[PDB]
RNA sequence: ACCUCGGAGCAGAACCCAACCUCCGAGCAGUACAUGCUAAGACUUCACCAGUCAAAGCGAACCUCAAUUGAUCCA
């Protein structure tokens, strides 16, 4: 009989990151009609405008988790142009520190064909995969 | 169907359902799906995995092969290498 | 039967009679977008976002805590017109962005992100995790005031601590190095907290390293209420976020309900309620800083159960709720065998009475 | 006897498919290859 | 109807259920693939400041995934 | 008790330690359990057979793991 | 069964046991014409032996 | 649902080219 | 007569077989397939007919 | 003249609905050869025969069309 002994039957987290964390959460299903796959836990999201170049990690549902933008002061002081392939692979580069600061190792992105056949994507595919991210998830667990 | 013989004057069972069927002592009885062994180069995957797989039957239709069958055909029988052990008897059943 | 409809019916604005003179969808990008900022605009017909969307009061959330300095914006403007015109006019720009072969310094951008607008991103970050929700119940701030902090493994390296990484309880073993840029005259607060930690009751928080009455960046002649203990992650509990707070403590003040002895490793002790804690102590003072990370179960989180906290360890383990299965029916039809499968309990045989 | 002639018969062949799948493909290419010379003529 | 929230799709475009809950209908936004060439063109033949909905089924999860329960305190 | 058991050998037995940290009880015991069959016999059986398995290679998801474990010491360039 | 059967004292274990002591006991039926060659142990029973 | 006054809602023809 | 079914036997001497349609005038195929047995992709040769379709 | 199967109206709105009622069609074709094995849960042409959808797992990569067809014994 002590105190720091006593121990409840159930463990109650209130964290909705514990389950996806160890892959046990639920990806939402469906849509296949529709373009933009539900099958995900943190999508990343291109608005490549003809003023500035966007990128955001967000949440299934539709939560922004982290953000890089070329709009950003810190960001635009060191470029030429704020759409260049330079900017495409230099805002992936940060969007990889980014990511690996908010524990973000895996994502989904899902491409255009003409969007994947681009070059600046392509190199922004590659530059966060030498920083250290995937744009894959593991299959869901259970049973 | 045949209900007193003349030999006899007993019920008698047709060998047909025999080859057909097999019964569980529970009052259960289990079939192949018709239409197994043919015609198989047009079906689906899911259809002919669907007709390889045994079925139950009906409790009208069991109840009808079981009147023509005779107490012979319903005993307990503890066979050897038989898969069907773990089904002759039922587990958690209510009503 | 028909109804009118309720609200402004879409489709309704544009007109039909004229219809050739009207600009079309010229991308598939252009019909997204519409259909996107459509999405995120309410509806009153039954939509996906009032079923999966948290349910946010309508009220903003309160924060009393530390507002932007009075930056010139016609001066901030033209300096930062200052730095972009020079950059055009430079001549090796030309080259290196046409071919595609210049970069960026990392570390550079993030020290002045973070000066500039980190702190509503951080902000933006907090409430994702959790924090706000769980310390404050919904209350937030923004934390203005930089914050560093690093666990030195041996005298080489050493693991950061930013919002959103991993930490190894082996070298959170020992106690950190902190630095939050203020030399500023008046004291500081600080003190380290777990939410999910406890496991006799939800919505309570340990105490890991406090520290209060801080003048300045120095840190080692601040006193010290709660001890150091790390935490410990039980095997199959998952993970534990570890936040990091700061308030700007304006006047000392005391600590009687907070006071606690050598350290001793009394959980009762360490558990709280941060909630009724600002409420009592964290009048006179408002939030500054924040950071988090996250930790696991390891060799060193054995070691203290067993060696250290004076308990046995817990073991802890997911388990899923059993598959359905429909009532019984004692004439199945068109079923596999294996019908009967799906409900026995002993997957072994058994004979009755033999 | 009877599973051990198979299964040496099985090992023998085994060893023997990577020989002839890598000339299944290049039937392939070769037949690719042909279907370029051929249309040509046909456009 | 289309699918949504946990709702597969057979190959005879036919619904049904992958979570175990309750079953809501709802009006939402349609954005095809670029594949489906004949509701990719329709989109575009439409004029901006317009959108098209369609029916979508959604299923709630009444329960969680599990619980976290004591094995063992050793 | 692990480290008694003098039928064990020196470099077997801490294997076994190292290994199996997860049912190594506080107070030096290894504990195993087995539930599989309504047989207590049966039961102890698999029990020492997993033992036996496990003194036998003794003697002689995890992808997604080293992946963070890669990207935490590539986040970790840092000096004093 | 046997437990229970040699506790009631039908069958001794001072002697061999055998079908014939186990038939002459009537722990169980037999029905030879019906084509069963004898009887079998069952592990349903472990404990209490 | 006709009843309901989101009928007419999923509607698009009355937009494009009528052919 | 335009298509016909012809079955395909496995060159490792297992017995695993199964059948597929090919057309009249097209020239013999062979073509890999999973062996259950085997368990992986092998080449199979197709040898006679059994009916037109 | 028709006898089987599929689509549309009659049957407008969950389902079903006939007439020697009004129309258009089918008894194929094309591409792969994991068009592999197993498995939760359900629908079902108003019975049955049949016909259907499929999570997940093993093992792998990184099907379209609407009917497009046929039981048992026997060979
Ligand atoms: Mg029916
Ligand atoms: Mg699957």
């Amino acid at each position: 009989p002590v105190e720091n002994e006593a121990v409840a039957p159930e463990f109650t987290n209130r964290n909705p990151r514990n389950l996806e964390l160890l892959s046990v959460a639920r990806k939402e299903r469906g849509w296949r009609t529709v373009f933009p796959s539900r099958e995900f836990w943190h999508r990343l999201r291109v608005i490549r405008t003809q003023h500035h170049v966007e990128a955001l990690v967000e949440h299934q549902n539709g939560k922004v988790v982290v953000s890089a933008s070329t709009r950003e002061w810190a960001i635009k002081k060191h470029l030429y142009s704020t759409r260049n392939v330079v900017a495409c692979e230099s805002i992936g580069r940060v969007l990889a520190q980014r990511c690996l600061e908010a524990g973000i190792n895996f994502m989904v992105y899902q491409p255009t064909p003409w969007e994947a056949a681009s070059d600046s994507m392509k190199r922004l595919q590659s530059a966060m995969t030498e920083g250290g991210v995937v744009l894959r998830e593991p299959q869901r667990i259970y049973e | 169907l045949t209900y007193f013989s003349a030999r006899k004057g007993k019920r008698k069972t047709v060998k047909a359902v025999i080859d057909r069927f097999l019964r569980l002592h529970c009052g259960l009885w289990v079939r192949r799906k018709a239409g197994y062994k043919k015609k198989l180069w047009k079906k689906t995957p899911a259809r002919k995995k669907r007709l390889r797989e045994f079925v139950f039957c009906n409790k009208t239709q069991s109840k009808l092969l079981d009147k023509m069958t005779t107490s012979f055909w319903k005993r307990r029988n503890w066979y050897v290498d038989d898969p069907y052990q773990k089904y002759h008897d039922r587990t958690n059943l209510k009503v | 039967r028909r109804t009118p409809p309720l609200g402004p019916m879409p489709n309704s604005d544009i007109d039909l009679s004229n219809l050739e003179r009207l600009e079309k969808y010229r991308s598939f990008d252009r019909y997204r977008r519409r259909a996107e900022q459509e999405a995120q605009a309410p509806h009153w017909w039954r939509t996906y976002r009032e079923y999966f969307g948290e349910k946010t009061d309508p009220k903003e959330k309160i924060d009393i805590g530390l507002p932007p300095p009075k930056v010139s914006r016609t001066q901030q403007l033209l300096e930062r017109k200052q730095a972009i015109q020079e950059l055009r006019a430079n001549v090796e720009e030309e080259r290196a962005a046409r071919l595609r072969t210049a970069s960026v310094p990392l570390d550079a951008v993030r020290a002045e992100w973070e000066r500039t607008c980190g702190p509503y991103h951080k902000q933006r970050l907090a409430e994702y995790y959790g924090l706000y929700r769980d310390l404050f119940h919904g209350a937030t701030f923004v934390p203005r005031v930089p914050l560093h902090v690093a666990y030195a493994v041996g005298e080489d390296d050493l693991m950061p601590v930013y919002c959103g990484n991993e930490v190894t309880p082996t070298e959170a073993a020992q106690a950190p190095e902190v630095t939050y840029e203020a030399e500023e005259g008046s004291l500081w607060t600080l003190l380290l907290t777990s939410l999910d930690g406890h496991l006799l009751e939800p919505d309570a928080e340990y105490l890991h390293w406090l520290l209060t009455n801080i003048p300045g960046n120095r840190v080692a002649e601040g006193q010290v209420t709660c001890p150091y203990l790390p935490p410990f992650p039980a095997r199959g509990s998952g993970i534990h976020r570890l936040a990091f707070l700061l308030f700007k403590q304006d006047q000392p003040i005391d600590f009687s309900e907070d006071a606690r002895p050598s350290p001793c490793y009394q959980l009762a002790q360490r558990t709280f309620r941060t909630f009724d804690f600002y409420k009592k102590h964290q009048e006179t003072m408002t939030p500054a800083g924040l950071s988090f990370f996250q930790c696991r179960w390891d060799d060193s989180v054995t070691y203290i159960f067993h060696q250290l906290l004076d308990m046995r360890e817990p073991v802890f383990e997911f388990v899923r709720p059993p598959p359905y299965h429909p009532k019984q029916k004692r004439f199945p039809h068109r079923q596999p065998l294996r019908y009967l499968d799906r409900y026995r309990d002993s997957h072994e045989p058994t004979y009755g009475i033999y | 006897q009877k599973r051990r002639e198979r299964e040496q018969h099985i090992a023998e062949c085994m060893a023997k498919m990577p020989q002839m799948i890598v000339n299944w493909q290049q039937q392939q290419r070769e037949n690719w290859e042909k279907a370029q010379a051929d249309k040509e003529r046909r456009a | 109807w289309h699918p949504g929230a946990h709702v597969g799709v057979g190959k005879n475009k036919c619904l049904y259920a992958l979570e175990e809950g309750i079953v809501r209908y709802t009006k939402e936004v349609y954005v095809p693939h670029p594949r489906n060439t004949e509701a990719v063109d329709l989109i575009t033949r439409l004029p901006k400041g317009a959108v098209l909905y369609k029916t979508f089924v959604h299923v709630v999860p009444a329960k969680p995934e599990g619980t976290f329960k004591l094995v063992a305190m050793l | 008790h692990l480290a008694t058991a003098e039928w064990i050998a020196e470099p077997v037995r801490q294997k076994i330690a190292i290994t199996h940290k997860n049912k190594i009880n506080r107070l030096g015991e290894l504990i195993l359990t087995s539930e599989s069959s309504r047989y207590q016999f049966r039961n102890l059986a698999d029990c020492l057979q997993k033992i036996r398995d496990m003194i036998t290679e003794a003697s002689q998801k995890l992808h997604r793991i080293r992946i963070e474990n890669m990207n935490r010491e590539r986040l970790r360039q840092k000096r004093i | 069964r046997l437990q229970y059967l040699i506790d009631l004292g039908r069958v001794d274990p001072s002697q061999p046991i055998d079908l014939t002591q186990l038939v002459n006991g009537r722990g169980v039926t037999i029905q030879p014409l019906k084509r069963d060659y004898g009887v079998q142990l069952v592990e349903e029973g472990a404990d209490t032996f | 649902y006709k009843t309901k006054p989101t009928h007419g809602i999923g509607k698009y023809k009355h937009l494009i080219k009528a052919e | 007569s335009k298509n016909i079914l012809v079955r395909m036997v496995s060159e490792a001497g297992t017995g695993f077989c199964f059948n597929t349609k090919r057309n009249r005038l097209r020239e013999k195929l062979t073509l890999l397939h999973y062996d259950p047995v085997v368990k992986q992709r092998v080449l199979f040769v197709e040898k006679k007919k059994i009916r037109s379709l």
